[PDB]
């Protein structure tokens, strides 16, 4: 069968999975985006903008 | 002239009373007489809670909070003496009546700041 490395080559033909390989894509970069935020948030301490900011 | 029925659950049992425009008169003091405050009523509308200094050890500031206690803030049905000064100064002396209330409000990041909010021995 299809190498391991060749395994999403199944897709070049079908663009219906294709199309819904890329919002599955989309959707771990945006699950991935909310939950960055959510764990900023629950550990960034906002009290100190000037010698604790963000960056530090 | 309202009845319990007509004031619960509306949080006007939590507002003092007001006085109209018109009334800005004068209420005459008689030296010679004892007087007293019947009802004292204090009705809170904003609280707010000195931050913690970084460390720049500038002047911090007073911020706003959110109350999250509801309207079980006002202190009330307060009553004492007012006594007449040798210098015709009046002084209140609280004795009695609802004259703390248990409050919390809510700081920016979240941190809930009680308090107890009072006016006792006034
Ligand atoms: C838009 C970006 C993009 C896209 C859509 C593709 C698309 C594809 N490439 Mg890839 N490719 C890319 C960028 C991209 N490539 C880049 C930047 C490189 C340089 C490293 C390569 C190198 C490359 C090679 C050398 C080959 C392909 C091949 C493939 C095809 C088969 C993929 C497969 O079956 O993997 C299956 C993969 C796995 C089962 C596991 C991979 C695990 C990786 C190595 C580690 C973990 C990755 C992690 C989950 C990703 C994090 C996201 C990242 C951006 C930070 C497929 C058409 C193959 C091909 O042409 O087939 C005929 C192939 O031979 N590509
Ligand atoms: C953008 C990500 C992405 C997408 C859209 C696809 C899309 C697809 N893959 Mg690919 N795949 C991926 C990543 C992705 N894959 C990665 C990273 C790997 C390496 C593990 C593989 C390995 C793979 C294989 C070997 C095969 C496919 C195949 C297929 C297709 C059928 C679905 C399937 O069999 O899933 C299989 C893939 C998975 C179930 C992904 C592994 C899940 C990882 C471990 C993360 C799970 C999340 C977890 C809950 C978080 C863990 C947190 C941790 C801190 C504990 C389908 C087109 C099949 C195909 O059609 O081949 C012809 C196929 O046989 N995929
Ligand atoms: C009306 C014209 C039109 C429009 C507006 C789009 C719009 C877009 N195309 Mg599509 N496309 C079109 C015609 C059009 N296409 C045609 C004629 C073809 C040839 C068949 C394709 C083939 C195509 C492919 C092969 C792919 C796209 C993809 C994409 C998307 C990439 C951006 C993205 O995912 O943002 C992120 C998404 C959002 C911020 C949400 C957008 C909200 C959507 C549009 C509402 C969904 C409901 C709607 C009624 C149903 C689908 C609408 C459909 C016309 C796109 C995007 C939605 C890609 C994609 O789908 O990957 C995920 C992709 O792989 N398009
Ligand atoms: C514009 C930015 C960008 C781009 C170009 C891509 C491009 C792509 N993403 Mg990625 N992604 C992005 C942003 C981006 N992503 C973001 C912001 C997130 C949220 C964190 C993800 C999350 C994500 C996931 C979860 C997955 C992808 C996968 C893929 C690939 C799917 C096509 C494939 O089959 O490749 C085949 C794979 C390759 C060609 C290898 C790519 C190698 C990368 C560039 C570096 C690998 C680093 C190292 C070897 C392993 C990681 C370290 C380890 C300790 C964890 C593709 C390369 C999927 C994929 O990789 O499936 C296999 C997949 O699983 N992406
Ligand atoms: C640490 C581990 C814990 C994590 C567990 C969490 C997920 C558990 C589920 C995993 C088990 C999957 C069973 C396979 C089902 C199946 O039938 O496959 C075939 C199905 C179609 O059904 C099938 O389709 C087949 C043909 S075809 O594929 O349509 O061509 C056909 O054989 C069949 O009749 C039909 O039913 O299509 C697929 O190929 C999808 C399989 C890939 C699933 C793995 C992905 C899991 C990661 C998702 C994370 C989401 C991230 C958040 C972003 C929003
Ligand atoms: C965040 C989500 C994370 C989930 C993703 C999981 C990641 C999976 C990573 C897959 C990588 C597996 C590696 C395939 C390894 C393997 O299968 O190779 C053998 C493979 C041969 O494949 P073929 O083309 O012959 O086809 C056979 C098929 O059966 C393959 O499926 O070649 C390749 O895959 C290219 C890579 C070669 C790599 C060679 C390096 C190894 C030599 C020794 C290195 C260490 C010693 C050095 C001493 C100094
Ligand atoms: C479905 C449903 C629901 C739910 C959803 C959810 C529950 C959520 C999500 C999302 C999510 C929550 C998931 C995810 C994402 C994550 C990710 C995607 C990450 C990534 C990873 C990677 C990719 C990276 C790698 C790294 C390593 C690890 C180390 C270092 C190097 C690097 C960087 C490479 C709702 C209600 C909405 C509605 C609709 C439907």
């Amino acid at each position: 069968g299809l190498p391991w490395y060749r395994v999403h080559t199944v897709l070049i033909n079908d663009p219906g999975r294709l199309i819904a390989a890329h919002l599955m894509h989309t959707a771990l970069v945006a699950g991935w985006a909310g939950s960055m935020a959510l764990y900023e948030l629950a550990t960034f301490d906002p009290s100190d903008p000037v010698l604790n900011p963000m960056w530090r | 002239t309202l009845t319990y029925d007509d004031i619960v659950g509306t949080g006007l049992a939590n507002k003092c009373p007001t006085l109209d425009d018109t009334a800005r008169g004068a209420y005459p003091i008689d030296s010679s007489q004892t007087y007293r405050i019947a009802r004292l009523c204090l009705q809170p509308t904003t609280f707010l809670v000195k931050e913690e200094p970084k460390n720049k050890r500038q002047e911090a500031e007073f911020v706003p909070t959110k109350l999250v206690t509801r309207e079980t803030t006002s202190l009330d049905q307060i009553q004492g003496e007012l006594k007449v000064n040798s210098d015709g100064s009046l002084t209140f002396v609280e004795e009695d009546g609802i004259d703390f209330q248990p409050v919390t409000v809510q700081m920016a990041g979240g941190e809930r700041i009680p308090l107890l909010f009072t006016v006792k021995n006034l």
